[PDB]
């Protein structure tokens, strides 16, 4: 009786989408309370989103209508359950939450029965899965029933709703927002929209949450500072800092390394549609487009996590050295200017690289996944490609050092120029009581000329980048080509094998470019460390 | 900011260098599509003769992505230089009251910086963001080519970029500006308790000028965080577009493509 | 600048971090029934269509499941004569529902289940039908609406009546149907600072409305202009008659109460006259007349004002004059 | 202690030895409409299913003492047709009832009888019908929800105001919808002997809220902090700062009593204050705010509370202190 199952299985969604749509018009005709689970909610909803969309397509290949209807049905059923917990992390209820209990336990009956008359007898791995999903958020439910109200004795004891990013105006309210918001930032719609009439200021902003300030940040560092202290310096500062700073960055870095896999994925399904369609292509499809929305919002709530963690750090270690600047001696002008830029530049350098130190760790498996998957894809050609792209990122490295050289020198020369002009700007009634002024500017036009002799070099190393940058993506494609076919084995080589490469070439060339910027802001910022200990400790 | 701007900073390069850049970014975008279209007539098998057109296309790539690289150069060179020597013959003839009546800063400011800034930035900026829309323009046309009917779904996204545009740079410069002021009173404030120590320490005023450091400090935190957050914003919402437009050109390749078409060099391209 | 409460009678102050223990919702009728018409009539035909929704399809498959759904002749009788397919199960729902009972597909006596399924069927339908008549027949008692047919004047003036400094408003009905008992109750908001040292951001105070031996309320039959005389004791007794057009911030508000006849609700009406409206030293323009055997009233001349010669000085400065002369 | 009235707004004092003379089921209907929703659920479906199935035994047995229960062809029609046992019976009547009328059951013209408990069914019917449902909308009256809704100040604070003592406590409304001409009771209870010699157990007396000229009642658009003024004539005069807070028993309770706009219902609410609940000299934070074109009220200060240096005294002493200064 499998219609009869599929039917069963159809009714409990049904229930849900029925109850959900008087309370959700009521609805759509402050305070955020939040519940334990209510992240790992979120995760398990965009699992049970992502096996729906498998279902449907087992229905399309089997394909009988009531035989696919489940999947559809539970899509709705997921999405109302997301927006009943809206309704319910906006204003807060015991009745609604019992609302869904009885959804959740209903479809893991029905889920159950399928799997028993499958084991009498694809389908077996989604049902599965399902089956996993339903429980864990069950065990979630009950979770929040075991928590505050759902029955339990008489009072909640409910929590008081946060007053850290809920109490007295404030705008910035990143830690308090649905976990789908946390990733699209979808509250800055308003923020924006109010942007585009009225021109946003101080008091048109917000006020930082308890969550990151001078005080919270300082507080963790002195602390870690003061742990590491009372064991006993450069090494010791340094990892003051990791252990302080800890969790957010390996989040982070972890994103990261998730989104770099799926973005090293994609162009293989491009590749297996490819070859479908030259001899199981619109799953692919839909696939691909699942797979990169998912690997682009990881990476980019990798990008704010590495940012946030790298603002605290410039936040802390600012404040820590100003508290440093009042117990320091008088024996101790030059001092004074070196002090202001260990905050202009030091910092910075510190900071930036904070923002880098993810990128640092994903690029490695990055370049690894690319070479690997490309010689699997191309064969032993692959492996001359391979290099000649590699190739280009020691290079960059020197090209961008000889910029700085140059930099240098031309900073010199300007700086000259200034000089020069202070004093035509200041003399000038004198200047031009005798009309002296030509005279002046003979000598101005002088320095300039040297100054642009500089800018040439600056100009033409800049060019040989700019160049690179789009030679090796054509060098890596002709003699791969060239040397793949014409000369190694005379493969044939469908579109997939091409294609599938150049994507890779282009996913593999972006990436190569920021290692050369990694190295020279991790060299810059371990020497500003350094130097930060030498005056943080004088 | 409007086009005269821009009119006048290519003006005084002259109508010398001006073709010759456009043109040439023209020329190589195009060179860099067109060994895509005919690698696509590559794939499907005359092979030695066709890795030998690759391999033409390939070099014409290169030799005008050096000519258009040095063109850029060149070009902004003259223009710092002819911008350099006219500001200062203008300002060379300026009545006296004129002087008097002006501050010192601005008028000095402008050499210090604009000049400093426009050499430093404009020439790279400039090149890559004629690149990147030349790009962009290129990959559109690659993707209506492979498939007619992609062309006519892809328009109404576009436009919603629009409203995407608006929106973000009346605020994206706003917060901008902000940060660098929240950057300002900062540094300074610093430098004045290093000076006047002794009479900060005497006074025992340490408490009061540490609550306004945390003052500054959060002030420019705020700013700076905003800045990204907003940088964020625009870049998901792109992104989900960039996203919605593969998934639409690749339901349209699999049917259009191959169901009644039944070519499939067109994919590939579209695809990549 | 702000105001307290706009013209048409609606309340301008947002109300911000409010801790939702969520009474919003559980005044779950009391709610809709505020709602406007097309939310609450989309509400209703959604729980209709969700409920007949809900029993076409445990029908249908109650059907299926018996086995009567299997075309066969024979060797069974359905539990629902003459049941296809869903759609015909969707219009047997339908059939008993909302009670037309049409009987070309009949419930039979062989299975209970059926039985059971109907006898909850029905009475949910009659709760559902009995809660979405009532909840209806409270919205049609929103007699707000006729607050909206009361008026005021556009803007009010000051006089001197009797010697003494008066202000003047005017009121009036809309309609042939009267409001029973309507009481004014006559408010001043400013921020204030107390001699000690609290301030105040806003400040409501009553001022009397002046009537016969005392009473707070007054009998509208044609436009009266309501009277008041500010006196030393009044707290408006203060103000200087050439600070009051731009600088100062002072709103008087109003808000008339009364019962209307016909459903018996109490209803209301409020505006507010800000210190740009307010004006000094003028006089309204009789607006009864007797007319061939009754008085007319002209509704032309409600908001129209004749300059009168009053002498023009604070109130304060006024009452110090008055023991002058 | 013992409590006066809760803060919820319940009433604590439970009655003892009440001489029921059976008024409390007399009330029928106006005692169950006050019960809750699963109650008045359960009794409502209990009241529909006890009379369908007194009529379906009725049926059964009329069918059964025709005989045209017995199955037999020919020789008699039965009174309904197509009547075979009892589920079939209980079919007819919900059919008949509940006016779906399925109409595969047919009552026939040769049976007199079967027309007479036609005639009364129905009607019976209609009339349970009528009251099953004015009764639940009485109910959907029920508007003590919109007196949950109101909020006062967990704590009360006394000041000096006006070189004068002086009470303060906070109101506010928690919705869009206004209600309409609420007044305040505020009442005072105490443990009283008499020069008498009598002792009450319990003794309200009203302490007066001081608006302009008189009045009893108020307007509530924003939190309003109730400005009362003690002074010797008023009963809680006479107390002292220091006995209030742990010693002393004084529950001060106020009753808020207004119509709400749609419904038309008057609610309102009660609440007190313990002498361990109130505090002495202190002042509540601003809550309005004038933001960007409107007034912005922040109910997170709603509670909060600063330090005043203000002089402490008992009201007695601070009488006869201003009678020295
Ligand atoms: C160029 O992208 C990348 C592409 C790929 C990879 Cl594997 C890494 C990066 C990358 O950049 N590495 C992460 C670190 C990072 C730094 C800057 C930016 S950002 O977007 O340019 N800037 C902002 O978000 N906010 C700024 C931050 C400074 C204060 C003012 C606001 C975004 C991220
Ligand atoms: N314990 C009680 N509980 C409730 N109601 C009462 C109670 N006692 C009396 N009543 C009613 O309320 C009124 C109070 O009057 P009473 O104290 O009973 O004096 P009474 O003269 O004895 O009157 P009775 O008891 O009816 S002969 C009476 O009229 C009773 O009807
Ligand atoms: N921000 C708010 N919005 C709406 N209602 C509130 C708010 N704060 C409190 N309330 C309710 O109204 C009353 C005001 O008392 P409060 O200012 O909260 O003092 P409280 O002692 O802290 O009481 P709590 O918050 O319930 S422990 C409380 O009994 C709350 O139930």
């Amino acid at each position: 009786n499998g219609c009869f199952v599929d039917a069963l299985n159809v009714v409990p969604h049904v229930f849900l989408l029925f109850i959900t749509f008087p309370i959700l018009f009521i609805g759509w005709g402050s305070t955020w309370l939040h519940f334990p689970g209510h992240n790992l909610r979120w995760i398990l909803t965009f699992i049970l989103l992502f096996v729906l969309v498998c279902e449907i397509a087992e229905g399309i290949l089997s394909d009988h209508l009531h035989l696919y209807m489940p999947a559809g049905m539970a899509f709705m059923a997921a999405i109302t359950s997301v927006v009943y917990y809206h309704n319910i992390e906006t204003s807060n209820f015991p009745k609604l939450l019992i609302a869904l209990l009885i959804y959740w336990t209903l479809a893991f009956i029905t889920k159950t029965i399928k799997f028993v008359k499958f084991y009498d007898h694809l389908r077996f791995c989604l049902t599965g899965l399902l089956v996993i999903l339903y429980g864990m958020l069950l065990l979630v439910e009950v979770n929040v029933i075991r928590v505050r109200r759902y029955i339990f004795f008489k009072t909640p004891r409910e929590v008081k709703p946060p007053e850290d990013l809920q109490d007295l105006g404030v705008r910035f309210l990143q830690p308090f927002v649905n976990l789908l918001s946390k990733g699209t930032y979808w509250w800055m719609n308003a923020f924006i929209k109010t942007a585009h009439k009225k021109p946003i200021d101080l008091r048109a902003i917000g006020k930082l949450p308890i969550a990151m300030r001078a005080l919270t940040n300082y507080q963790r560092l002195c602390v870690a500072f003061d742990a590491q202290a009372r064991k006993d310096g450069a090494r010791a500062i340094w990892r003051a800092l990791c252990h302080a700073f800890g969790r957010r960055l390996i989040l982070s870095s972890t994103f990261r390394i998730l989104a770099d896999l799926l973005g090293f994925a994609g162009p293989l399904c491009i590749f297996g549609i490819v070859d479908h369609l030259g001899k199981n292509a619109y799953v692919l499809a839909v696939l691909l487009f699942l797979a990169l929305l998912l690997q682009r919002t990881f990476l980019q709530a990798s990008y704010y996590v590495a940012i946030e963690t790298g603002i605290n750090l410039r936040g802390a270690i600012q404040t820590k050295i100003y508290n440093k600047i009042m117990h320091l001696s008088t024996s101790n002008e030059m001092t004074a200017g070196q002090i202001c830029n260990l905050v202009a530049i030091d910092t910075n350098q510190l900071m930036w690289f904070f923002f880098l130190c993810p990128n640092l760790w994903a690029m490695p498996v990055q370049i690894i996944v690319g070479v690997i998957l490309l010689y699997y894809i191309l064969g032993v050609s692959a492996l001359i490609g391979a290099a000649v792209i590699i190739l280009l990122a020691p290079v960059q490295y020197f090209v961008a050092t000889k910029l700085s050289q140059a930099q240098r020198s031309t900073l010199e020369h300007s700086n000259e120029r200034l000089k020069q002009t202070n004093e035509m700007l200041r003399g000038m009634k004198l200047l031009k009581l005798y009309a002296w002024e030509s005279i002046f500017c003979s000598r101005v036009e002088v320095t300039r000329r040297k100054e642009m002799t500089s800018l040439r070099a600056f100009a033409v190393y800049t060019s040989i980048s700019i160049f690179m940058n789009t030679a090796i993506p054509i060098a890596a494609v002709l003699i791969t080509f060239v040397g793949h076919v014409s000369f190694f084995k005379e493969s044939d080589l469908s579109p997939s094998v091409a294609f599938a490469s150049l994507s890779l070439f282009h996913i593999l060339v972006t990436p190569l470019f920021l290692l050369s910027s990694v190295v020279r802001s991790t060299v810059k910022a371990l020497v500003s460390v350094q130097k930060l200990s030498e005056f943080l400790s004088s | 900011i409007p086009w005269r701007a821009c009119t006048k900073y290519l003006s005084s390069a002259g109508i010398l260098l001006l073709s010759l850049l456009v043109f040439s970014q023209l020329l190589k975008h195009m060179v860099l599509v067109a060994i895509d279209y005919w690698l696509a007539k590559w794939t499907d098998s005359d092979q030695s003769v066709y890795a030998m057109v690759f391999t033409l296309l390939c070099s014409l790539g290169i030799v005008l992505c050096l000519v258009t690289s040095v063109t850029v150069e060149w070009t902004g060179l003259k223009v710092a230089k002819r911008l350099h020597r006219s500001l200062l013959n203008r300002i060379i003839l300026a009545p006296m009251r004129f002087f008097e009546t002006t501050p010192l800063g601005s008028i000095l400011n402008r050499f210090s910086s604009d000049c400093n800034t426009i050499d430093q930035h404009i020439p790279s900026t400039l090149e890559c963001l004629s690149r990147s829309t030349l790009l962009c323009v290129s990959a559109l046309t690659v993707i209506s080519y492979v498939t007619p009917v992609f062309l006519v779904a892809l328009l109404p996204l576009a436009v919603v970029c629009y409203f995407i545009q608006k929106y973000f740079r009346v605020a994206s410069r706003d917060l901008q500006q902000l940060d660098d002021t929240t950057q300002l009173p900062l540094l300074s404030h610093f430098a004045e308790t290093v000076e006047g120590l002794t009479t900060i320490r005497a006074f025992r005023y340490e408490a009061r000028f540490q609550q306004k450091l945390l003052e500054y400090t959060d002030s420019n935190n705020i700013a700076s965080l905003f800045l990204t957050a907003a940088n964020r914003w625009l870049e998901v919402r792109m992104e989900y577009i960039g996203a919605c437009v593969v998934l639409i050109a690749a339901a349209t390749s699999i049917s259009n493509s191959l169901h009644r078409e039944l070519s499939a060099g067109l994919v590939g391209l579209g695809l990549t | 600048r702000a105001r307290f409460v706009s013209k048409k009678g609606n309340c301008n102050v947002a109300h911000k971090n409010i801790r939702e223990q969520g009474r919003f919702l559980q005044d779950v009728f009391t709610t809709l029934v505020d709602l406007k018409w097309p939310h609450t009539l989309l509400i209703f035909t959604m729980s209709f269509l969700c409920s007949w929704l809900l029993f076409a399809m445990v029908w249908w498959l109650i059907a299926f499941a018996h086995g009567d759904l299997a075309p066969g002749e024979g060797t069974n009788v359905p539990c629902v004569t003459s049941i296809h397919s869903f759609s015909s199960a969707f219009l047997f729902s339908i059939e008993v529902q909302v009670t037309i009972g049409f009987g070309g597909r009949m419930v039979t006596e062989e299975c209970p289940l059926a039985i059971l399924i109907l006898i909850v069927q029905n009475i949910v339908g009659l709760m559902i039908n009995a809660i979405m008549l009532g909840c209806i027949f409270m919205k049609t008692a929103q007699a707000h609406r006729r607050a909206e047919t009361l008026i005021f004047s556009k803007h009010a003036v000051i006089t001197l009546r009797h010697g003494r400094l008066c202000f003047m408003l005017r009121v009036g009905d809309l309609r042939k149907s009267m409001i029973i008992s309507a009481t004014i109750h006559m408010q001043v908001v400013r921020k204030t600072t107390s001699p000690e040292g609290e301030v105040v951001p806003l400040h409501q105070v009553d001022i009397p409305m002046e009537n016969g031996v005392g009473g707070n309320g007054i009998f509208l039959v044609a436009p009266l202009i309501i009277y008041h005389v500010i006196d030393s004791n009044s707290p408006l007794y203060d103000l200087a008659p050439s600070d009051l057009h731009h600088h100062q911030d002072l709103e008087i508000i109003v808000i008339l109460e009364g019962v209307v006849e016909t459903t018996g609700i109490t209803t209301q009406a409020r505006t507010s006259y800000l210190a740009d409206e307010i004006l000094w030293g003028q006089r309204f323009v009789p607006i009864v007349a007797e007319e061939d055997g009754r008085y007319s009233v002209d509704y032309s001349k409600f908001g129209n004002t004749i300059k009168v010669p009053t002498p023009l000085c604070t109130a304060r400065q006024l009452d110090e004059d008055r023991s002058l002369l």
